């Protein structure tokens, strides 16, 4: 099924393929992707990536 | 406290 994150802290993307995330947003449908340490998702009708540990899984 | 986030791939 699929996986959303809470934000717990923000983030300004610093490279064209990330998120800026926002305190309090919910990121939905997160994947693992081949990447260490950051996870995608959709966030506001785009896609991204996002460090995991700004974040909070939704369990 | 607040968290860096870990290097890219790159």
């Amino acid at each position: 099924s699929m996986v959303d994150y809470i934000v717990e802290y923000d983030y300004d993307a610093v490279h064209d393929d990330e998120l800026t995330i926002r305190v309090g947003e919910i990121i939905r449908n997160v994947k693992k992707l081949q990447e260490e340490g950051w996870l995608e998702g959709e966030l506001n009708g785009r896609r991204g990536m996002f460090p995991d540990n700004f974040v909070k899984e939704i369990k | 406290n607040l968290p860096t986030a870990p290097p890219r791939r790159r």
